[PDB]
DNA sequence: GCCATTTTCGCGGCTATTTTTTTACTCCCAAAGTTCCGCTATCAGTTAGTAAAAT
DNA sequence: ATTTTACTAACTGATAGCGGAACTTTGGGACACCCACAGGTTACGCGAAAATGGC
RNA sequence: AAUAG
């Protein structure tokens, strides 16, 4: 989890922001934005995290976004 | 929901608010019905209904009728769980005192009172009067009457005073007291006051008495008229098999005292004699004591079965109370225990899981796998399949723990490496497989382990699992820095095997095009893996700067030594390969893969490294036998030429020329000396070999021998080993510790006879059970650090202070003990560091100090740097990241969350159980002590000067002669005082001899402005001062241990700190043992937390007050805001446990220990937890503000702060 | 009234797994509250029968 | 003309109530004279702090 | 108490 932790910072703030990523491709609806490959919620959004597709402020950005619509 | 907790007394109407009802029998349960008696310990009508939704009656029976009242019984209807809340209360007829009020020393009534606890025991347990109301009479309140004196003066008097006895009196007098009054009084006499004694005593008492008014609490809330009663459910009486019962002591206890109530009451309805009425007094008074806290007052209450009832005291407090068995500590669902086999299969992050254990622990993930694919309708169908065990069932098993982290530990939990996350391979058996590279981290051996296996459900713990505890995180000490994954044994091995290098073995001087084609010759029996070839490497380096450098060249290796090459990453040099591979030379390589190429390069490098050591193992053969223990034909010479000068040493005894003790002592050594000798012999024999070259000739060759291999490798077995197995057993001591003369002159392969043998079993179980002892030592002192440091957490990242700590290479004679490069790996600069002789800043402050600049300042010739440190952050709670440093665990700066507290407490505990003037350099010489300084600049030898060949800055050739572990580091952090401590200088000025006053003497010293201070020394002192001499601060008078108190006092901060941690790593390093420094700083930072106050200023701090340095600082720093005159203060150091028992909080101390005194105390002042610490949010089921939870609590901050 | 000596007080590692304990002893009577069997009587549910409707 | 269903009345069981006698339960009384108790215990050791004693 | 680490 190397890259992640560069990708973040803090290993903290990546099991954070990883936490909310895994709770909306589970809980919620939210589809993965890589290949899933038959991985489990938390992988998919350490993966995702490595890739740069998520971070805190993208989250609450998207947030955002949803409670204006 | 709940931001803190508040303690403090209880008043009547509080404990009556508390009740449902009032208990008025002693009766429990009919003895056929089996239900509750009404108005008893466990009735429906106060406490709850005994089924969910029904009363006694049978009535209303059913949700319909919830909150209905029966007019028959009175049963609420509602739920059984309430009999676990609803307490009750008894209306005692007298008062009675309450025992910690009274008894737990120092007793606060007798401090409230002042009046002596034996006066006022005198006076409840009815044996002395007491004036309450003086009247008009030379009577005074609190003056103690007899029954002769009381009648007299009733007589005298009549009504004008009131007499009385009990606890009733002691309530009297509390009622009347007039607190503001008291602490004017008390205030006006601190004021006029030169005695320190009587000072102690009034500021004690003051502070007793402002915190009762500030609280609210009134005194006589010490004496108990309303006793509450606990709920049944708590102190059950439930039924066993066979008509049997079971029941609490608490029972009991409540009997005895509703029946002396009881009787009480009927006594005074009948009107008794007053003698009658006394002993029922005494013993309700005793009875409440025995509830409250059973063996206090005097002989414990036991029952039938002879041993002493448990109270509640009982209840909260101990080892085996609620504080630690039950809330520190508790039992866990989802969750198993097997025996831990070795999986050499297995990667760095793998566990093999038994397949039936992984079916339990996984159940309810099976379960809602089966419903959501549709193989389950229900829940009980897939409780069914489970049960059955189908097939479909083990496919959703493996798609259930196909990524989902289980977490692996071993008792005892040392440091935190004890438990980790590992993926889980489902295998089948019965045993864990554990990867054999974590062992050293868990102690893990395969004799007879047991391992405890945890499921994370959440998935905050399963990223928990997977990004913090998986164990391909953790491959760095946190103590230490230094890599846990090291090869050991078998691994190093074959390794060693392999890199070993024969003359003239097969194939050799061929000309190889690389490392494949060296493998293919040696699968071709072409070649030995010790056969001296010439290979073509292509080798990749990486630089600092990140330069990738590619170079082929033609190296003279053996064809082993290429095959190892096949598996290393690309960016490191051959030479690390190029020799004999033992344990360091592995651990070498490991250390450069991560310091150069990262994290996933190094665990794929050491899983290679295990599988081709384990290969390589199992194909040498290496095997012990009887023929590999070689015992040299020179120990028999030896032996008797060592008899035969023992036996002129006894003749010359018998003449007398020397004493007995010289014969002693010079056996002893003939013996040392001939064991020294047939080691070498024995080791020189075993070393070597002859072998024929090429060209025909006998050449030297390192032994192949079986054991020399093994403990030449560093696998298993050493040099003292060896000697056991084939040379001497040597010396042995008696259980007392003296030597015996004759030594065991025969090895293991020989066989000792029974002398021998007995003498030997002297020593070996003198070590057996010194670790079974120090087990239990350790792990105290363990448990007292980490109470000290559990608060210290990382909670800013620069709290903007100059202050450090001034770091030099450790001297300690004539050569290094610890270069300053080792000392200053991971510490932020905190001055910026001067290039000697020049003006130029070489290293700017504010940055992390890693190998390259460790580099910088070993080539610049370097001595002394300052450092930010723990014990000089400025931060107000916690420390920061920049004063802390690097994390040795993950290698960068420390984060913001991570609680260092409870890591330094587990470092330096952990290693608990290992625990028990010529020159030599050139250079010039400097005077302050002794120092001989080299050409480069750096201080090389340091040396005291007693009060020499050279002077001050004379160069100095070499050679020139210019003329008891582990009680010792507990000692240290409990800062005991020395039994003989070294008097030392306490003001600076010039000396003066004194009056020898009888007894013992005195000195006295003139200080700049002339004024005397007398000190006072016993008279068997060797005092090293002289009259006329201006002697500093600090200097010592008489020699001896210093006081680490003294040393605060005398010499600051940086004295005491630098003393604490240069003994107790003195003591680690005799041992071995590698612990960083910052961890000891932490503790001695979490030692040095509190200050008297000398000026008590404008600030609400009163002089000769113990309180909180942050506060004083906070307080400070507002009033320099607002212009006003500082507090002044001298900073304490405590012991550890002193320190732990006087923290903020008092949850923590009385879970930690000493639980009646914290919670008296806390009670009477009416303290308030503010729940900032680890312990205290363990204990109530928070996230603890550390790590993942850390950023939670401060977003708490914030709300509360808005 | 401070300096030393004696007396309490609290403490002494973590996980597992095998298995209950045991002395001590008045009687009778009259008065009062509770229980257990049997019977009654009412209401609600169930079931059998028959007419009403639909094919 | 036949079959299914809706309506209704009778049976039966549960249940609340009551009677009353047996059964359990509670309170009072006993008149040679008797007149102060246990009751095991402990081979701990160490450090602090609190209470006593010395002049 | 006994046993295992
Ligand atoms: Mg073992
Ligand atoms: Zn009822
Ligand atoms: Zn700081």
């Amino acid at each position: 989890v190397q890259d992640a932790v560069e990708k973040i910072g803090n290993r903290f703030d990546l099991v954070l922001v990883a936490a909310r990523r895994a709770r909306q491709m589970q809980s919620g609806g939210k589809d993965a934005l890589v290949p899933e490959e038959n991985d489990k919620p938390t992988v998919i959004a350490l993966r995702e995290i490595e890739e740069g597709l998520i971070t805190k402020d993208v989250l609450d950005a998207r947030e955002r976004q949803e409670q204006q619509e | 929901e709940f931001d803190a907790i508040k303690i403090g007394l209880a008043s009547p109407d509080m404990i009556r608010s508390w009740s449902f009802g009032e208990v008025k029998k002693p009766e429990t349960i009919n003895y056929r019905t089996f239900k509750p008696e009404r108005d008893g310990l466990f009735c429906a009508r106060i406490f709850g209904p005994v089924k969910d939704y029904e009363c006694l009656c049978g009535k209303y029976k059913r949700l319909k009728h919830r909150g209905v009242i029966c007019e028959k019984c009175g049963v609420e209807v509602t739920q059984t769980k309430v009999r676990r809340d609803r307490m009750g209360h008894i209306e005692l007829a007298s008062p009675v005192a309450h025992i910690w009020f009274l008894k737990s020393l120092p007793s606060r009534i007798g401090l409230l009172m002042d009046m002596p606890l034996r006066d006022i025991e005198r006076v409840l347990y009815f044996e002395m009067y007491v004036v309450t109301e003086p009247g008009m009479t030379d009577l005074e309140r609190g003056q103690m009457l007899t029954e002769e004196e009381y009648l007299d003066r009733l007589e005298e008097w009549g009504d004008e005073f009131t007499a009385k006895m009990g606890a009733e009196a002691i309530k009297d007098l509390l009622a009347s007291m007039d607190l503001p009054a008291e602490a004017e009084q008390m205030r006006e006499e601190l004021d006029t006051t030169n005695s320190e004694t009587k000072r102690k005593k009034l500021t004690k008492r003051l502070k007793l008495v402002e915190a009762f008014v500030a609280s609210g609490n009134k005194p006589e809330w010490m004496i108990l008229t309303v006793l509450p009663v606990l709920p049944p459910d708590l102190r059950p009486l439930v039924p066993l098999d066979g008509g049997r019962f079971a029941t609490s002591d608490l029972n009991d206890l409540y009997r005895r005292v509703i029946n002396r109530n009881n009787r009480l009451k009927r006594l005074l309805e009948l009107a008794a004699p007053d003698i009658i009425v006394r002993n029922e007094k005494r013993m309700l008074q005793e009875s409440v004591d025995a509830l409250l806290d059973n063996g206090r007052r005097g002989r414990a209450i036991t029952g039938s079965n002879k041993r002493p009832l448990k109270s509640l005291a009982d209840m909260i407090k101990g080892k085996q109370g609620r504080f630690r068995q039950n809330l520190l500590g508790k039992r866990v669902d989802y969750s198993g225990r097997s025996v831990i086999t070795v999986g050499p299969y297995l990667r760095l992050h793998q566990c093999g899981l038994p397949k039936k254990m992984a079916l339990e622990l996984f159940k309810p993930f099976i379960y809602s796998k089966l419903e959501t694919r549709g193989l389950a309708t229900t829940i009980k169908a897939a409780k069914k399949m489970v049960e059955r065990e189908e097939a479909v069932v083990w496919d959703i098993l493996d798609e259930v723990i196909r990524e989902h982290p289980v977490l692996l530990n071993r008792a005892p939990t040392l440091h935190r490496l004890g438990i980790q996350a590992f993926e889980p391979v489902l295998i089948e058996g019965k045993a864990i497989q554990l990867h054999p590279l974590v062992c050293a981290a868990y102690n893990a051996d395969f004799d007879g382990d047991q391992m405890a296996v945890h499921v994370p459900l959440t998935l905050e713990a399963q990223l928990e699992a997977r990004t913090l505890m998986m164990s391909t995180n953790n491959i760095l000490s946190p103590a230490s820095g230094d890599p846990i994954i090291v090869p050991s044994q078998d691994v190093v091995l074959g390794l060693y095997y392999m890199t070993r290098e024969k003359i003239n073995a097969k194939g050799e001087g061929m000309y190889l095009t690389g490392p494949a084609e060296a493998e293919k010759a040696y699968r071709t029996k072409t070649a030995e893996l010790h056969a001296r070839v010439k290979v073509r490497i292509t080798e990749t380096i990486k630089h600092e700067n990140g330069k990738l450098t590619t170079e082929t060249k033609m190296i003279d290796t053996t064809v082993g030594r290429a095959m190892l090459w096949q598996i290393v990453p690309k960016g490191l040099p051959y030479s690390l390969v190029n020799q004999k591979l033992g344990k360091k030379q592995i651990s070498n390589l490991l250390n450069e893969a991560y310091r150069k190429l990262g994290l996933k390069d190094t665990v794929i490098f050491a899983d290679q490294i295990m599988y081709t050591g384990f290969a390589y193992a199992a194909l040498s053969g290496v095997s012990v036998g009887i023929d590999d223990m070689v015992v040299p034909a020179a120990k028999y010479t030896e032996i008797a030429e060592a008899e035969e000068e023992v036996r002129e040493i006894q003749e010359q005894f018998q003449s007398g020329l020397v004493t007995a003790g010289e014969r002693y002592n010079k056996v002893i050594d003939i013996w040392a000396s001939t064991n020294d000798r047939v080691a070498k012999a024995m080791m020189e024999n075993l070393s070597s070999e002859q072998v024929i070259n090429r060209q025909g000739e006998q050449e030297k060759q390192e032994s192949f021998n079986s054991i020399y291999m093994m403990a030449d490798s560093g696998a298993r077995g050493s040099a003292a080993q060896i000697r056991q197995l084939a040379g001497m057993r040597g010396l042995m001591a008696r259980p007392d510790g003296s030597i015996i003369e004759t030594p065991i002159t025969a090895n293991f392969k020989e066989g000792l006879n029974v002398l021998q043998y007995f003498i030997s079993t002297h020593g070996a179980r003198k070590g057996l059970a010194d670790t079974a002892l120090k087990t239990a030592n350790s792990g105290y002192l363990t448990r007292r650090l980490v109470d000290v440091a559990q608060d210290v957490v990382v909670t800013e990242h620069d709290c903007g202070t100059l202050e450090g700590v001034v770091m030099t290479p450790h001297i300690e004679g004539g050569d290094v003990k610890v270069a300053l490069t080792e000392l200053a790996l991971g510490r932020v600069v905190s001055e910026d560091i001067l290039k000697p002789g020049t003006d130029e800043v070489l290293i700017p402050r504010n940055t992390l100090l890693d190998e390259k600049w460790c580099k910088v300042i070993n080539d610049n010739s370097v001595d002394q740097i300052k450092v930010r440190s723990v014990v000089t952050c400025d931060s107000d709670f916690g420390c920061c990241a920049q004063c802390y440093g690097r994390d040795l665990a993950r290698g960068h700066l420390v984060n913001q969350g991570e609680a260092v507290g409870v890591i330094a407490a587990q470092s330096i505990g952990e290693p608990g159980t290992q625990l028990t003037i010529q020159a030599k350099n050139n250079g010039s010489v400097k005077l302050h002590e002794l120092t001989i300084i080299d050409e480069f600049g750096r201080t090389k030898e340091k040396h005291k000067l007693p009060y020499l060949s050279k002077a001050d800055g004379d160069a100095v050739a070499a050679g020139e002669t210019v003329a008891g572990g582990l009680p010792r580091v507990a000692d240290l952090f409990e800062a005991r005082k020395p039994k003989e401590p070294a008097i030392l200088a306490e003001h600076s000025g010039t000396v003066s001899f004194g009056k020898e006053t009888k007894g013992k003497r005195r000195l006295i010293i003139t200080r700049d402005s002339g004024d005397t201070y007398e000190e006072m020394i016993p008279k068997h002192r060797q005092l090293n001062v002289f009259e006329g001499e201006r002697i500093e601060r600090g200097d010592v008078i008489a020699d001896g241990p210093e006081s680490p108190h003294d040393i605060l006092r005398l010499r600051g901060i940086h004295a005491v700190t630098t003393y604490i941690a240069n003994e107790v790593q003195e003591v680690y390093r005799l041992q071995g043992v590698k612990i960083n420094d910052k961890h000891i700083e932490t503790i001695v930072r979490q030692m040095l937390r509190k200050c008297t106050i000398t000026f008590a200023g404008d600030s609400e701090f009163l002089p000769g007050e113990t309180v909180e340095y942050s506060q004083v600082k906070i307080a400070n720093r507002k009033l320099v805001e607002e212009g006003k005159e500082p507090a002044r203060f001298e900073r304490e150091l405590l012991g550890i446990t002193k320190a732990s028992l006087a923290t903020e909080s008092f949850i923590s101390a009385a879970s930690f220990q000493e639980t009646t005194r914290v919670l008296t105390e806390a009670a009477v002042s009416g303290k308030r937890d503010d729940l900032r610490g680890l312990k205290e949010n363990v204990i109530v089921g928070r996230l603890i503000p550390a790590g993942t939870g850390f950023a939670y609590h401060q977003d708490r901050q914030a709300k509360r702060a808005q």
